[PDB]
């Protein structure tokens, strides 16, 4: 599950990239690039310019903590003996100690109710008037 | 008309009625022949011969039944009600018979 | 095609007279609680069967146009065809029971069974003379007066 | 008019219902507290705001007589306490009005009374009567009985004066530790008063210290005189007799039917008392229409009869120098449904006396006989 | 009084045959021979006479004399009769007649009446089989031609048109106070008209 | 269409097989009624959980012991892959990719870290 | 065996489904002539007039041949196939139905030859013997009291 | 007419059925489901053929079959049969009367 | 043999009846009617505990007893009842409806 | 407790019915205050008469309320029998 969650989310954080990136650009490229004097600006790709490089200090500090969101699971992994058979030992009696504790409540219910039974005839004939 | 004889004998002559049931049903073992012998790809009535025989039995039994209708005569009907539910009988005598068939007692 | 506009009119006059018998049977079976009378679904089926007759002779004398004839509608066609109603219409699947029809167990000894017609002769001949037999006395037996 | 007389006894019924003390006798009280003073004694009750609580009498110096007093509340408080069940409205004041009349009679007479009494000096004869029966019955209290031949006299009884006793139905007999008898069987009475005179043929109150000797031979002295000369007293009968037309010295045919108790006995028996047995008594057997049979009596009895195939039929004649006879007959732990019958042969006058006053002292205890023999029970 | 009858005529050609026909619809079949004498006024002197088409007949059962023979029978009440006619105004039942008629023990009152007015006139002697099954006198009666005069009818021809015996239905209470009654017996009428409508029919006739 | 069935095997003489097989007071039992039931009721609800339990503790050591090695053997393919077309020039900038590569270069070292330390048994 | 439709043809790649390249389809059917017209002049379309602009000009050449009709209520397209080997003679020797991207024709056969074996073997059953038995066979207290009472059960 | 429905009844049915020979017998040269039609033809043809019942009832009730006149009623000459036996027992209960009449006389003590 | 392999062959076709429109067109085929084909299906070796482990679409087991039942062949024979068995809450049944 | 006249006030007669009227010279003459006396009699006894028909309920008929009570009683009786009955269980329970 938290293995599941964790691996779900460094794959999603590759989506993240590609919506970040693709799109700052987009936001067409005001730069000094070295085409001739036509700032390539509409068929080689105004947008919002808080985006082009100060964004790469902007919307990414934005995602700093999203990428470091991922080492906090890393610490909840249960290391421990790989072999973990001490457990599967250890827990093996309350297959059993479930139940036989049981056998007592479960015929509690019912005789329990019996001690009553036994004398229901009259307890249940007594309300004659 | 009775050319050979009278011959009535009512009580006796319904055993012939009482036999022509068994032409009636032989009708139907003179049929199935016919079917039997047309399915299996046979001589046609070399084979069969039903036909005539089923011919045959329809004559008899019309000619018995006519004979039966002309030995009878009531025209349709006469003194429609009931037939003979008008009808009263002996009992009495029959029974008063006890006197002397019975009481020869002194003896 | 406008000469056979009357055959195929009197296809559909005669199916609608099928279909109205058979509607006036159903309501005469209800009409009451029990089998009205063996005799009303004797003649009923012999109403039925003579229909039946005119559809069957129907086919025959002209089926070879039937064959040749393709799809060629009018009036209606255009139209109507985007239900796709049209395939139930034509399913030439066959049915069950048309299917466990057994063209087996009578294949054995098959390719004769015709040539068969001097039967109907002799029934004819049968027939005929038993016409002419309608001497009242003795019936056939040919003998002593009585 | 004459008849107002009968008009005003007609309502000889008091109220009796309580709570409301209207004797007017001439008496004199007060209300709150109701109590009464007379020359003589006093009477005073402390009544509930709304009934009877208590009641109490001082017997006014007398003399001893005093003595005498501190039993009148145990008779008259014990007819006004009201609480066997429970009874609000029901309480006639018929026996206490009874009780009360014996003494405003008395009180209204006193001179400076119920004083002069004798019963002091005639207990001495009834504890003297029993000294003569040193003979010995083995009865052991039958002897107190046995002495209802001659002399028995008592003090409050029942009733709140002085009277005496005689004949008391049983004489002869009993565990029975409750007192059912004590209220169905009837000693009869004497009583006691006294009453103004008017005929100058009777001695005035002999006021009284002596009657009777020092040794009882039978003697009976008198007192003497002169007490400023008074007015002398009376005593009547509890349940009058009819004597005969004697006067010394001062066709019907009814039947009923009944139903004995016979249990087992001897051959046959009688049907209505016990003394029938010792008078039919001859000897051992021989009871032959014998017709003479004394039972004794002050004055004796008669005959005796019985047929044979035995139905009885008896007569019996007072044989008291009178001579009149009366009969009755007979025919048949259970009933038996008899058949009592009464026919009577001659008549004559009764008298049905109620009361004679007399004029001194021997003149009441010499009549009793007479009076004994005098009972017809006659049961019904 | 008053009555309910009804007649119909057939042909004696199937007198047998009708005899058996009308066995059933209960008994046998009783035979009685009558004489009668009409007799005509002549004083006109009616206090319950009404002589015009009132006049008197009598009628005795020769009942010995079916198999004796000359009618003298005397001793027999014979029932003298006199009826009102032919009563129009209803076609529904049939006719419904009034004829006083009372029996008397021989009396010679007939010849005392006739001496005071009638004498007597031609009259018949008929046959008559009865078979009263319940309630009607179902019967068939024929006026074999008695030329004599209450006497032997040995020639017992053919009396009428209606040649033939001819059958009678009477159901006699001269009781017609009981308009209940009257309309029972109409319907009593018409119901077995219905059960015998087969073969005999009936309806007024000529005498 | 379909690979209609090879229904080869099919009959009802089989007894070939089934051939070889052969070889006032009342108050009192009021309320001890009453605490028997209460006590009983309370203890076996509760102590189902027991299960709940066990379960839980199967399913951990299962989700740790084959899964942690599939994690490291997929979490180096990611980097391995993440070296598209980047080359020694600092053919344009690239600031973004250099400073990628850093980021999950540090991401993949502390991934390595725990799971070096993450295998305690042997 | 011309009676339901059935898909060896899971390519939708030639061509265009349109005037210009749905013939394609039928080109490629699960059945093809193999020897008509346009199978003997634009099977070598190579370098050369491949496509129906080229198509409408054949008529003009004397064979088997085939005419789009009608293009039907969204997809219904018809096929007249006939053989026009001579001059100005047409052999229509069927059509095809290509509507639901797959091949269809019926014969008017159908609907007689259908309808006899459906009606006359379902109405031919109804001769069950329902009841027999007559004269001799053609034509077939206490408890008994309860409902004398029924009526008066309502009323009282 | 009840004993002429003899012929419209033998002949109408039971030559119509025969005459259906004809149509299974056929010549079949032309259509495949003209069968599935023919079926009907033959699979109403035995059940019309079935109409026996109707017929044996013509047969057996016929009229009567046990009573056959108009019956009238008649009177028999018989009862001199049980006359006879009845006037012996007339004539020999005397016999036992005078016996009986003897035993009235039978007693005798002192009269003559 | 003239079918080459053998155990893959034996358990593909057993665990191959996953949806139901494939059993309709097999019933159209109406092999289903053959009853030494019905007596053979009551060929059930993977049901049972051993060779059970083997199979890998633990979802067609519904199906076995579905199919036992005997007037459901025809019942489902009908296309629309055929279809209308392809649905169910992958989602909600998150522990196996039985 | 009851609030109907007083008992002794509901004299039967009058005391001095004659009320010393013996006909002489010393006789009651207040002929109209004895006729007034009378009156006071009469009304302290409608008065009684009232308190009475307004007193008590008088059950039933004198008798039905005794059978009543004979029922009541039987009733209470059963009733105790159940109760001792359901006591005699509950002891002869509870033994473990």
């Amino acid at each position: 599950d938290r293995l599941t969650q964790l691996q779900e989310a460094m794959d999603e954080l590759l989506e993240m990239f590609l919506s970040a990136f693709f799109w700052v650009e987009r936001h067409h490229d005001l730069k000094t690039f070295g085409p001739n004097d036509k700032i390539p600006d509409l068929k080689a790709d105004t947008k919002s310019p808080e985006e082009y490089k100060a964004g790469q200090l902007q919307l990414a500090r934005d995602i700093i903590v999203k990428e470091q969101q991922i080492e906090y699971l890393i610490s909840t992994l249960p290391g421990l003996d790989n072999s973990e058979r001490e457990q599967i030992q250890l827990l093996r009696e309350l297959e059993d100690d479930l139940v036989t504790a049981e056998a007592q409540r479960q015929e509690a219910l019912k005789e329990r109710d019996e001690v009553l039974g036994k004398l229901d005839a009259l307890l249940r004939g007594l309300e004659r008037p | 008309p009775v050319d050979i004889h009278k011959p009535f004998t009512p009580a006796e002559r319904i055993q012939q009625l009482g036999e022509i049931d068994n032409d009636i049903a032989s009708l139907l073992q003179h049929l199935s022949a016919a079917l039997k012998a047309l399915a299996t790809p046979d001589p046609v009535t070399a084979f069969k011969t039903a036909q005539n025989d089923f011919f045959r039995t329809i004559d008899r039994i019309d000619k018995h039944l006519t004979r039966q209708i002309y030995a009878l005569e009531e025209a349709g009907i006469i003194t429609l009600k009931s037939g003979t539910g008008s009808g009263a009988g002996t009992v009495g005598a029959g029974a008063t018979e006890e006197q002397a068939q019975q009481l020869p007692q002194p003896q | 095609a406008p000469e056979e506009l009357k055959q195929l009119e009197l296809l559909r006059n005669r199916f609608a007279q099928l279909q109205s018998s058979l509607t006036s049977l159903a309501g005469n079976l209800i009409r009451t609680e029990p089998l009205p009378t063996y005799e009303s679904l004797q003649a009923s089926a012999s109403i039925l069967q003579q229909n039946l007759r005119s559809i069957q002779e129907l086919m025959t004398e002209n089926s070879d146009i039937f064959k040749r004839i393709a799809i060629h509608p009018s009036t209606n066609f255009p139209g109507r065809t985007q239900e796709h109603m049209l395939l139930q219409l034509l399913r030439k699947k066959l049915e069950p029971e048309v299917e466990s029809w057994v063209e087996e167990a009578r294949e054995t000894a098959r390719a004769f069974n015709e040539q068969w017609a001097d039967m109907l002769e002799t029934f004819q001949h049968s027939l005929h003379h038993y016409v002419t037999v309608q001497l009242k006395k003795q019936y056939t037996v040919e003998e002593q007066e009585m | 008019e004459e008849v107002i007389h009968i008009l005003s006894k007609s309502k000889g019924l008091v109220s009796e219902a309580g709570l409301e003390r209207l004797a007017r006798s001439l008496e004199l009280e007060f209300m709150w507290k109701r109590t009464l003073i007379v020359a003589g004694s006093a009477l005073e009750l402390l009544v509930e705001f709304s009934q009877d609580v208590v009641q109490s009498v001082t017997l006014n110096f007398p003399d001893i007589v005093t003595k005498h007093a501190q039993k009148a509340g145990e008779i008259l408080f014990n007819d006004l306490r009201l609480a066997p069940g429970q009874s609000p409205l029901t309480k006639s004041l018929a026996r206490f009005a009874a009780n009360f009349e014996r003494l405003a009679v008395l009180d209204k007479l006193s001179i400076l009374e119920a004083v002069a009494d004798v019963y002091e000096s005639l207990a001495r004869l009834h504890a003297w009567e029993l000294q003569k029966l040193r003979e010995d019955p083995s009865l052991a209290g039958k002897d107190d009985e046995y002495l209802e031949n001659l002399v028995l006299c008592t003090k409050s009884g029942k009733p709140a004066m002085n009277d005496r006793g005689r004949v008391g139905l049983a004489l002869d007999y009993e565990a029975e530790v409750a007192s059912w008898i004590a209220d169905n069987e009837r000693t009869w009475s004497i009583l006691i008063g006294c009453a103004p005179l008017r005929d100058l043929s009777i001695n005035p109150v002999r006021i009284s210290d002596k009657w009777i000797g020092p040794n009882v031979k039978t003697s009976l002295p008198d007192g003497l005189h002169t007490g400023e000369p008074i007015i002398d007293w009376l005593d009547p009968e509890p349940t009058f007799i009819p004597a005969t037309d004697q006067q010394q010295q001062q066709p019907n045919a009814d039947t009923t039917t009944s139903k004995p108790t016979p249990n087992a006995k001897a051959s046959h028996k009688k049907l209505d008392d016990f003394e029938a047995f010792l008078a039919k008594h001859s000897s051992h057997s021989g009871p032959i229409s014998n017709m003479t049979p004394s039972q004794h009596q002050p004055s004796s009895d008669l005959s005796i009869d019985v047929t044979l195939r035995p139905k009885l039929q008896i007569v019996f004649p007072l044989h008291a120098t009178s001579k009149e006879e009366v009969k009755g007959k007979i025919a048949h732990e259970e009933g038996d449904q008899m058949e009592g019958v009464k026919t009577e042969g001659d008549e004559d006058g009764e008298e049905k006396k109620r009361r004679r006053p007399q004029p001194g002292d021997l003149a009441r205890a010499l009549e009793v006989l007479e009076d004994v023999g005098k009972w017809a029970e006659f049961v019904r | 009084p008053y009555e309910i009858f009804l007649a119909g005529v057939v042909s004696d050609n199937k007198a047998r045959a009708v005899l058996g026909g009308f066995t059933e619809m209960i008994r046998g079949f009783p035979t009685i021979k009558e004489l009668l004498k009409e007799r005509g006024p002549q004083e006109l002197h009616n206090i319950l006479v009404r002589q015009p088409d009132a006049i008197l007949g009598p009628a005795q059962a020769g009942a010995e004399a079916a198999p004796h023979g000359t009618v003298s029978g005397g001793k027999p009440h014979i029932l003298r009769w006199s009826d009102i006619p032919d009563p129009p105004n209803q076609r529904i039942p049939p006719f419904i007649t009034q004829r006083k008629i009372i029996e008397i023990p021989d009396q010679r009152a007939p010849r005392i009446l006739a001496a005071s007015k009638f004498r007597n006139k031609s009259d018949l002697v008929e046959e008559s089989y009865h078979w009263w099954f319940n309630d009607v006198e179902y019967s068939m009666v024929r006026t074999l031609d008695p030329s004599p005069q209450t006497t032997d009818q040995v020639p017992s021809l053919a009396g009428l048109e209606p040649i033939g015996d001819f059958w009678l239905l009477y159901v006699r209470m001269r009781v017609e106070a009981t308009p209940d009654r009257m309309q029972q017996a109409h319907n009593q009428l018409q119901q077995i008209r219905d059960q015998l409508l087969g073969v005999f029919e009936f309806k007024v006739w000529d005498r | 269409l379909w690979p209609d069935p090879p229904a080869f095997w099919k009959p009802e003489n089989i007894e070939r097989y089934n051939a070889l097989k052969q070889t006032r007071l009342a108050p009192a039992s009021e309320t001890t009624s009453d605490s028997k039931h209460f006590d009983r009721g309370f203890e076996l609800k509760k102590l189902a959980k027991s299960l709940l339990v066990n379960y839980l503790e199967l399913m951990g050591i299962m989700s740790i012991n084959p899964a942690h090695a599939s994690e490291k053997v997929q979490d180096i393919k990611t980097i391995v892959l993440n070296f598209h077309h980047i080359l020694n020039e600092y053919i344009q900038l690239m600031q973004d990719h250099l400073d990628a590569k850093r980021n999950e270069t540090a991401a993949v070292r502390a991934v390595v870290d725990k799971a070096k330390r993450l295998i305690e048994g042997l | 065996l011309d009676e339901i439709q059935w898909h060896t043809n899971p390519a939708v790649v030639g061509g265009s489904i349109h005037d210009n390249s749905v013939l394609f389809y039928f080109r490629e059917s699960p059945f093809y002539d193999k020897t008509s017209n346009n199978e003997v002049l634009y099977q070598q379309g190579l370098h050369n007039q491949t496509m129906m602009q080229f198509l409408e000009t054949l008529r003009e050449m004397s064979g088997l041949e085939f005419v789009v009709a009608q293009e039907t209520g969204t997809g219904v397209w018809v096929i007249n196939k006939q053989t026009r080997r001579k001059e100005d003679e047409i052999s229509v020797h069927g059509t095809y139905f290509l509507v639901g991207e797959n091949v269809y024709m019926a014969a008017p056969t159908l609907a007689d030859i259908i309808s006899m074996r459906l009606a006359s073997a379902s109405s031919s059953i109804s001769r069950l013997l329902p009841i027999a038995a007559s004269v001799q066979s053609w034509s077939p207290p206490d408890p008994r009291w309860l409902e004398e009472t029924l009526m008066i059960h309502e009323f009282f | 007419e009840r004993k002429n429905i003899l012929i419209a009844s033998i002949m109408t049915s039971y030559r119509d059925l025969i005459t259906h020979a004809t149509s299974p017998i056929t010549s079949a040269t032309a259509s495949p489901g003209h069968a599935g039609y023919s079926s009907m033809a033959l699979s109403t043809a035995i059940h019309a053929a079935v109409k026996y019942t109707e017929d044996l009832l013509s047969l057996t009730r016929t009229l009567r079959e046990a009573l056959w006149v108009v019956g009238p009623l008649t009177g028999p000459g018989e009862k001199d049969a049980q006359a006879e036996e009845g006037m012996a027992k007339d004539a020999e209960v005397v016999w036992d009367v005078l016996n009986e009449m003897r035993d009235r006389e039978r007693e005798r003590m002192m009269a003559a | 043999h003239g079918g080459h392999t053998r155990f893959e062959l034996e358990l593909e076709f057993v665990q191959a009846l996953s949806n139901p429109e494939y059993v309709n067109w097999l019933a159209s085929r109406k092999y289903l009617m053959n009853p030494a084909f019905v007596a053979y299906l009551d060929l059930q070796y993977w049901s049972r505990p051993p060779y059970l482990k083997y199979l890998t679409y633990p979802t067609a087991l519904r199906m076995l007893q579905l199919l036992q039942s005997e007037r459901f062949r025809q019942e489902i024979l009908v296309p629309d009842v055929a279809w209308q068995l392809r649905l169910e809450g992958m989602k909600a049944a998150v522990l196996w409806h039985k | 407790a009851i609030i109907k006249k007083l008992r002794a006030a509901q004299q039967q007669q009058a005391a001095n019915p004659s009320s010393q009227a013996a006909a002489g010279g010393p006789g009651t003459t207040g002929a109209p205050g004895s006729q007034p006396s009378s009156s006071g009699p009469n009304a302290t006894a409608a008065g009684g008469a009232i308190g009475t028909t307004s007193l008590p309920s008088s059950a039933t008929t004198g008798p039905t309320p005794s059978n009543a009570l004979h029922s009541v009683k039987e009733l209470p009786a059963t009733t105790d029998p159940i109760k001792h009955k359901l006591q005699r269980a509950r002891a002869a329970v509870r033994l473990l």
